[PDB]
């Protein structure tokens, strides 16, 4: 069934499950042609496939070459997502394959279901949650590796850095989505908050700064305040 | 012309024969239906005055035997039975006509409606869907489930319609996932027509049988089957031109015969808007589109 605020805690049980977000698979800039018509230019994208319990992230870089000579690309992006997600499952030992795949957008249900026909016992599920995974390309290291790619490529990350050494997956995922929500709503301010202090660096094998526990509290409070300020502004409340 | 006699009418019942129907009263002198055209399948069906649930009935072909109706008070329903003694049977039929206690299959000579609803329905294919090989006729009622429905419980009483599933290995060639799901042409033409049905007339016959079951019994699973088989064609980019033209005729007469007040449960909004307006075949059902728009514009 669909995933919502009721069954939120199911993410963190010991049933393996992956989130799939396709929002950044097909990315274009829009520009004008010499004759004054509008045209798109595609840039590299990514499939964002995430295990919310372990933080492991299967970032599949989608090279602009895949669009070459293709029509109805926004439709095709969904089918390529499903194809790449299926191959990732197939590439994983059985005991690591997920029991559920939750797509962040309901339009991915049919493409994935059709591609997963070989895995009838993997349940493909929608969500009603409003997850901010589209903001992944606001994570500097993630955007960097996507934009530099010359070819299709799979890059692995732990999107929680080493947080789980000290906090639960429930807490780690609430931090991750808070940070991404903030980045989504006001990237410049979100990024300002994360980097203002030059003496808290990002480890080479990490995505976020090495905040201590107390400093994460302050940061989380600052991100909270940012999101509410921006909400007032949007709705003049 | 053929005859189906009734032993008696013990209980009040609305009797249908094909698209026609009559009210018969408890122990009214009623002894059957005469002048039934030979050359087509036929369906005699019932709805008791005391139970508007369960419509039931028997599909048959007069060329396959002498058939008659007899009420069973243990089971409480009108049963169809075959008389093997041709002499005895002409004898009963003749006496009841002499006494004029039979209704006449009331065909207008201009009207091809029943032909058009059953053109491709063969009694032999019916008997594979309703498996009960001790009888030459086939029982169907409102509550019977299909095989596909039994997969999602007594198989003896199942409607064995051909199973169609758009999200299945059968429908989707590995490697052509996107192509085969958006363009069901390979599933229709290779898997279903060439593979399973062998030709379009068997496909069509099952499509028409499905509809009539939905229509005369409110059989829900038959309604499902009918829409699936329409959907499979409309969602195929490559259909024999003779099939599209015959489909438009078939659907036209189905829509035309449907009771107006049943359009809500018997027509699936999604399938129809897809066939008529979205699918590859949006421009290929001109007669069906026109009757749907002038008779059920709300549904669209």
């Amino acid at each position: 069934g669909a995933m919502n605020s009721s069954n939120y805690a199911e993410l963190f049980n010991n049933d393996i499950k992956l989130f799939v977000d396709d929002t950044n698979v097909y990315r274009v800039t829009v520009h004008k042609t010499f004759e004054g018509n509008v045209a798109t230019k595609a840039i590299n994208g990514c499939i964002f496939t995430l295990n919310p319990k372990t933080g492991h992230l299967f970032l599949k870089i989608i090279h602009t070459s895949v669009w070459a000579g293709q029509k109805r690309l926004s439709q095709l992006a969904k089918w390529k997502t499903a194809e790449e997600v299926s191959a990732l499952v197939r590439s994983l030992p059985k005991e690591e394959q997920p029991k559920q795949i939750i797509v962040t957008r309901k339009a991915m249900l049919d493409p994935l279901e059709v591609h997963m026909l070989d895995f009838p016992n993997i349940a493909i599920r929608p969500t009603e949650l409003r997850l901010p995974f589209s903001a992944a390309m606001s994570i500097d290291k993630l955007s960097d590796v996507v934009m530099k790619a010359t070819e299709p490529q799979m890059v692995l990350f732990n999107i929680y850095d080493d947080w789980l050494d000290r906090i639960s997956s429930y807490t780690a995922f609430s931090r991750l989505t808070l940070l991404l929500r903030a980045l989504k709503t006001n990237e410049e301010s979100a990024k300002m908050i994360l980097l203002s202090d030059p003496t808290i660096t990002i480890k080479s094998y990490h995505l976020w700064p090495s905040f201590t526990d107390e400093q994460w509290i302050t940061i989380e409070s600052q991100m909270r305040d940012l999101i509410l300020t921006e909400y007032g502004r949007k709705y003049n409340v | 012309m053929n005859t189906v006699p009734f032993t008696s009418a013990p209980i009040e019942v609305t009797i249908g024969i094909d698209q026609y129907s009559f009210n018969v009263k408890e122990n009214q002198p009623f002894h059957g239906i005469k002048d039934i055209p030979i050359g087509h399948v036929h369906v005699i069906h019932f709805q008791h005055a005391d139970n508007s649930s369960m419509r039931y009935g028997y599909w048959f072909d007069c060329r396959m035997g002498n058939f008659y109706i007899q009420y069973d008070p243990k089971d409480g329903l009108y049963k169809m039975m075959e008389e093997r003694d041709g002499a005895k049977f002409e004898n009963i039929v003749h006496n009841f006509k002499e006494r004029q206690m039979m209704v006449s299959y009331p065909k207008i000579d201009e009207d091809d409606t029943w032909y058009n609803l059953t053109e491709f329905v063969q009694m032999d294919k019916i008997r594979k869907i309703v498996r009960k090989d001790e009888n030459q006729f086939s029982y169907v009622d409102s509550s019977m489930t299909t095989v596909q429905e039994n997969e999602l419980s007594d198989p003896a009483h199942s409607l064995n319609y051909t199973v169609i599933n758009f999200k299945s290995r059968e429908a989707i060639r590995p490697g052509h996932e996107m192509e085969d799901f958006l363009d069901k042409s390979y599933y229709l033409n290779t898997v279903m027509l060439q593979g399973i049905f062998k030709n379009s007339s068997n496909y069509f016959g099952e499509l028409q049988f499905a509809f009539l079951n939905a229509m005369f019994f409110g059989n829900y699973g038959s309604s499902l089957q009918w829409h699936a088989m329409i959907e499979l064609i409309c969602s195929s980019a490559t259909v024999p031109k003779h099939m599209l033209d015959k489909l438009d005729e078939i659907l036209y007469y189905q829509i035309k015969t449907l009771p107006e007040q049943y359009s809500d449960i018997l027509l699936n909004e999604r399938v129809w808007n897809i066939c008529l307006y979205s699918s590859f075949q949006k421009n290929s059902l001109h007669n069906t589109e026109k009757i749907m728009e002038n008779k059920y514009p709300e549904l669209l």
